[PDB]
RNA sequence: UCUCUGUUCACGGGAUUGAUUGGCAUUAGCGGCGAUGAAGGACGUGCAGGAGGACGAUAUGCGUUGUUGUUGUGACGGUGUCUGAAUUGUGUGCGGUGUGCACGGGGACCCCUUGGACUUAAGCAUAUCAGUAAAGGGAGGAGAAGAAACCAAAUGGGAUUGCCUGAGUAGCGGCGAGUGAAAUGGCAUGAGCCUGUGUGGUAACUGCGUGGCGGGUUGUGUUUGUGGCAGCAGCGGCGAGUGCGAUUGAAUUCGGAUGCGGAGAGGGCGAUGUGCCUGUAGGCGCGGCGGCUUUUUUUGUGAGUAGUGUUGCUUGGUAGUGCAGCGCGAAUGCGGUGGUGGAUGCACCGAAGGCUAAAUAUGGCUGAUGACCGAUAGCGGAUAAGUAGAGUGAUUGAAGUGUGAAAAGGAGGAUGAUGAGAAAUGAAAGUGAAUGGAGUGAAUGGGGGAUGUUCCCGCCCGUCUUGAAACACGGACCAAGGAGACGACGGCAGGAUUGUUUUCCGAGAGGGGAGGAUGCUGCGGUCGGACCCGAAAGAUGGUGAGCUAUGUGUGU
RNA sequence: CUGCGUGAGCGGGGGUGGAGGGGCGAUAUGUGCAGAUCUUGGUAGCAGUAACAAGGAAAUGAUUUGCGCUGGACGAGG
RNA sequence: UACAGCCAAGGGAACGGGCUUGGGCUGAUCAGCGGGGAAAGAAGACCCUGUUGAGCUUGACUCUAGCAUGUGUGAAGUGCUGGGUGCCCAGUGCUUUGUGGAUGGAUGUGGG
């Protein structure tokens, strides 16, 4: 729209669109402003105040986190979405809180082979590669599958688990839905510590008893 | 601006340190003669009597 | 409308005037004696003008 | 056309303006770092002042209490203190308020 | 206007810093690695290149050759080595350019004040390997 | 014309010693081949405007 | 004869090069530049939206203002000799 | 041979696929010019130089310091022709002839002045658009505001500024179209001071100077930080860990091994990457620049103002909500205010002098990000783009990216060489050469059959219209681009979570029990540029008497 | 060139090309062209047509001869 | 420049190159020519409609610059003639010691 274009009107044997003023250049006399003209503007330009986010009901947010936690103990659901497990003892998996003393990465990898999580970290490594279409040049060049999630109850992070390709961490006081059910499908493979696993009855309560650390919430009752 | 003639400012000439002094005493005389030709109130006229 | 001829002829004359010379004689209470030194024609007048010379003044 | 409520949407002025902050999560935590930085520049003294308990005005809010602006000079005097000296000890003083109730005067 | 320690991880900003940096930074990005037998005297890995150094090629059609650097072009990332050439359609020879990160340094050059550059960096590394040892051994108690 | 001001003369001189092709030693280089000046003016087609 | 034949009479030039801005727009009978307004002490208000971005801060060399900006990042220390007097 | 139609090879053109040191958006900091000569302009500077970029007679760059041996470069300091506010000037303070200050640039956001019309009302004049755009004057990193001559009607709150609720409500309005607050309640941030009546046993005071001059009694009254405390940015340097086999022009591919990790962010390298290089995580060293921080005893006042008659403008303010011209013009146990003009009780406050952080706004610059665009897109501008070019002037304004891993090499033809490959890919419209078939019928299509035809059927599409093959309009051909998406407020349908839901009638005076709430997708309604393209006009601010018209000076 | 589908469309084979490309579920849209005297670029027929030029000669042409009428200076503009 | 290009009648949006039923020159050239293609050019200027304009007029509606005429503001001191009931005002001459530059409101006029 950076011109002083005006239409020529009828009577000259050319169509009525507005046209550039001037002389001495091939731009002079060509179409301007219209959505069907070369170098024009869009019919309905894109604007910054469209709605980007959405609102979820607060209670439905917590029903979804409880389904995702419940599905991490059915072995049929954890094997449907990948997650090769043929040598774990029983689900759910719980270890003591003294894995936080592994502060070198060489030890944290030894704790994970003792739990038979060895062929799982190999499946994530071999799935890494370049993305197919145009997104690869928009700073999104590599993709790969999801692996193990460590739900602990200590402070900021475990430094010795941070470099392993295929391992995430989460705090019991956060418990977000975007890590628990990746892609919107429940059944991730989770490893609990013993301090975090004991706080699960205060966060979610029961079907007819309210929960403390979350005022009001009760599990929904059954329809069959 | 429609066939007319211009605005013509003035900024009249300036006095130079002896026309100014000559212009201050002209005003002091013209104002003193008016102060003695109108009726003077009593509270200001009493100061015309000194030791 | 547009502005009439009478009003524009008045504005043209403040821009570019016709000028005449303003004849007049001075003040001399004592009987002096003058001297006509010239009689001359002038543009825009019909009457001739005389140049008269006194002891300390011309008119 | 049709049976609808009569609409009253005011968008007839070209001078109107829209205003949106598109990232309020980073804006909140940038203001909590400002708030913790004042606190340890005043270090020993706690950055907030002690305020009184007052009563909401009309008959609709009559039965409700609230934190107010400051204490009065008589409330400070009877607690053994001068209001010029209560201000150096982190107490807020309001010389506009008037004293008209004896129970509320005692709570403060 | 140095740019090789950018915080950003954007692809357009990183390729811009490789192809358009100043000549001071073109020399550090043209760095080569030392051999095993030369890395026991000095403690460090890679060091930058200059003419007169003896190197060895690794990969390509000149894989396994050894020679002396006769010219470098830092601005274009091109190294010319005596003994890797080709015959034009006239009977004449020409030297072929090689990329600096496919070479290995053996027996470098020590004459134009370069004997001291190697000794300044050998001291900075052993002074830094003790700040790490004292911190580590005390954080051993940590 | 033969008559001209001093400021008109020094700008006509500057415009004159600009209308020139790339020197031959620069075109013979390896990385300057196929380059021509392309900012050239001919006195009949384009006018300088004083 | 108001077309082709009237063009052969146009050999007088009304303007010259302006000594403030350098365009061929200083009108000699008017004593005034139609681009920048010289000899008024202030520069003329531009006649269009695009005219503002053809001649402003940054479209020339900025010989002094660049130097001053490098000095204000270091606290305006001056010549190291004269620093004893200050 | 010519016309139409198959097939193969060669042209012509630049679509498509894949790239990208460019664009665009949101967010965090900063907001740093000038008489100590700015921004902008003109002309110059290299041994061999035109454009661009860089630079100023110390000119294609000089000094100090770091890194280097190189076409060398980083960080800081110096120089800067002739111009331009451009000033050897004009105005003005302090002095008494000395010495200061103002002027211009920019102006998104802020303060003050002035002030439209298009448009809506299906016409139009009050009204609306709108005290908005344009114009002018004055400031800063923000500005302006600010410590009750307040709000109210309780058992009362308690400076300014921003956000939610109150509420499209009370009200204003050819009571039409339209227009439109605030208090309370809930949050963010929080902070209060200076003066015009200061001694009389002696101006106790200060600008200039080194125990003096100037000011001042018509009234001056101004110590102190190389110390501490908290913070913010920058610069420099060190930085772990590798080798064989197969395919390839070359491997990061495929197959055995062997290590690092507070480092498996991203980028380059002859191709798809944890140990090939750069960095990365994390420690060390060194400048710099700010914010807080020193408290001798003091008492009392704000007039050509407030108000008011009249006239003009403004506000939701309705019989001033606020402001201004002209004229009149106050009080001292007194003055002001309480959503209808006036009276009188009760309530609540002290105007007409001065200063004040924080929470708020926003072109551009610098950092960090992205369900954004990918060369007719994205900024006009991925290149010597506000350039080439156009106009008397104010102004106006494009088109153009790709040899290869390596120059290993070509450029009239032919013969050849190098390379993995003659070298980005290379559609349609249209054409040349060869070769097969058909024709003297406008061509093309469907059924049924067949290596062209023979029988039957078949007028040119789109559109407005009672009605088109029309002597109704648009359409020579091909590629690419090209039009109901988005915001606010309400209703209904389908779906999700939860359910111990509801301030009623009436102009008032008076009277008085009767399943929703919060999101998500779609459709209908209104205002927004509003599905896309199109007037004749109206207003604000600027340019021209080189063509042509008239007057006047001086020539032919 | 060939298979499947009532259709919108989806597969396979041989050349060319020399680096990346997909299926399935939910989600975000600048989401599908024959037309607008549509926009920008390229190309036909018309058509080797209209229009324009071919100035007097002498094997040679610094020599011989035939024809036309502006010719020479100052200013503006270049 | 939709595609094309020989005629008669019929019906048809009531004057067909194409549709129905009949009549036909001539295989591909060159120069001419002005019957037809309701030939080309130009979103009919005539005429009507639109709650679309603009130039101009006045006895259209609503206003307005300027101009006229009372009246408020402005400078002090004095004499004189006249009105009504002591009173307010008119003209009014004089003196020098303000000044003449203006400015608020009211009624009439006003196709400039
Ligand atoms: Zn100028």
């Amino acid at each position: 729209m950076q011109h002083s274009a005006e239409s020529w009107g009828t009577g000259r044997a050319i169509a009525r669109v507005p046209r550039v003023k001037g002389g001495g250049t091939r731009r002079a006399g060509q179409g301007a402003f219209a959505n069907f003209c070369r170098k024009g503007r869009m019919a309905h330009p894109t604007k910054t105040h469209r709605r980007w986010a959405r609102k979820v009901v607060e209670n439905t947010k917590k029903i979804a986190e409880a389904m995702a936690v419940a599905a991490s103990a059915q072995a049929s659901l954890v094997e449907a979405r990948g997650h090769r497990i043929s040598d774990v003892k029983m689900l759910p998996i719980i270890v003591s809180d003294d894995i936080a003393k592994a502060r070198k990465t060489k030890d944290a990898v030894e704790i994970l082979r003792n739990l038979n999580m060895t062929e799982e970290l190999k499946r994530v490594e071999k799935s890494r590669g370049v993305r197919c279409g145009k997104g690869k040049m928009r700073n999104r060049r590599y993709t790969q599958r999801k692996g193990i999630l460590i739900v602990h109850g200590e402070s900021s992070e475990m430094l010795g688990f941070r470099n392993i390709r295929g391992v995430d961490q989460m705090s019991i006081d956060s418990l977000d839905l975007l890590e628990l059910a990746p892609g919107g499908v429940a059944g991730r493979l989770i490893i609990w510590t013993e301090s975090a696993f004991e706080k699960l009855d205060k966060i979610f309560g029961g079907v007819e008893r309210e929960a403390e650390l979350t005022p009001g919430f009760k599990l929904p009752n059954r329809i069959v | 601006v429609l066939g007319k003639v211009k605005k013509i400012p003035v900024e009249e000439p300036r006095l130079t340190k002896e026309q100014k002094i000559e212009r201050d005493l002209l005003i002091k005389k013209k104002v003193s003669k008016l102060a003695n030709s109108i009726r003077i109130p009593p509270a200001i006229y009493q100061f015309r009597t000194v030791l | 409308g547009k502005i009439t001829r009478r009003t524009r002829e008045a504005k043209k004359k403040q821009r570019q005037p016709i000028v005449k010379v303003c004849l007049s004689y001075p003040i001399i209470p004592q009987v002096e004696e003058g001297e006509v030194i010239d009689i001359v024609h002038e543009r825009s007048r019909g009457a001739p003008v005389a140049i008269i010379s006194f002891k300390e003044d011309d008119c | 056309k049709g049976n609808h409520a009569l609409p009253n949407n005011h968008f007839r002025k070209t001078s109107l303006k829209i205003r949106i902050h598109h990232d309020p999560e980073t804006k909140a935590r940038v203001m909590a770092e400002k708030k913790l930085r004042k606190a340890k520049a005043l270090f020993p003294m706690p950055l907030k002042k002690l305020r009184p308990i007052v009563r909401c005005p009309t008959i609709k809010y009559n039965r409700n209490e609230r934190l107010g602006r400051g204490f009065t000079a008589a409330e400070c005097e009877k607690a053994g203190l001068d209001y010029r000296h209560a201000r150096r000890l982190g107490i807020a003083v309001d010389l506009r308020r008037r004293d008209t109730n004896q129970e509320a005067f005692d709570k403060n | 206007k140095n740019l090789r320690k950018q915080k950003t991880s954007s692809r357009r900003k990183q390729r811009k810093a490789h192809f358009a940096c100043n000549d001071g930074e073109k020399r550090i990005r043209s760095s080569a690695r030392l051999s095993r037998e030369l890395r026991k005297e000095y403690g460090f890995r890679t060091f930058p290149l200059r003419t007169g150094d003896t190197v060895v090629v690794k990969g390509g059609k000149f894989d396994g050759k050894e020679g002396v650097i006769s010219k470098i072009n830092y601005r274009d990332y091109k190294v010319y080595i005596e003994g890797c050439f080709v015959t034009k359609n006239d009977g004449t020879n020409a030297l072929v350019p090689i990329y600096p990160s496919k070479l290995t340094i053996t027996k470098f050059f020590l004459e134009n004040g370069r004997k001291e550059q190697l000794e300044r960096k050998k001291r900075a590394r052993e002074h830094g390997m003790e700040i790490l040892r004292k911190r580590q051994e005390e954080v051993v108690s940590n | 014309g033969s008559r001209k001001t001093a400021l008109v003369k020094t700008r006509l001189m500057r415009a004159l010693k600009r209308n020139r092709e790339i020197p031959a030693w620069k075109r013979m280089m390896k990385e300057h081949k196929g380059e021509y000046n392309r900012a050239r003016r001919h006195w009949r087609s384009k006018k300088l405007k004083i | 004869s108001k077309g082709t034949a009237s063009f052969g009479k146009k050999n007088k030039r009304n303007t010259e090069m302006c000594r403030r801005c350098g365009r061929q727009s200083y009108h000699k009978q008017k004593n005034s530049c139609s681009s920048c307004g010289y000899p008024n002490p202030k520069m003329r208000n531009p006649g269009s939206i695009k005219a503002r971005r053809r001649r402003t801060i940054g479209t020339g060399r900025m010989r002094y203002m660049k130097r001053e900006l490098r000095a204000a990042k270091n606290g305006h220390k001056g010549d190291p000799i004269l620093r004893t007097l200050w």
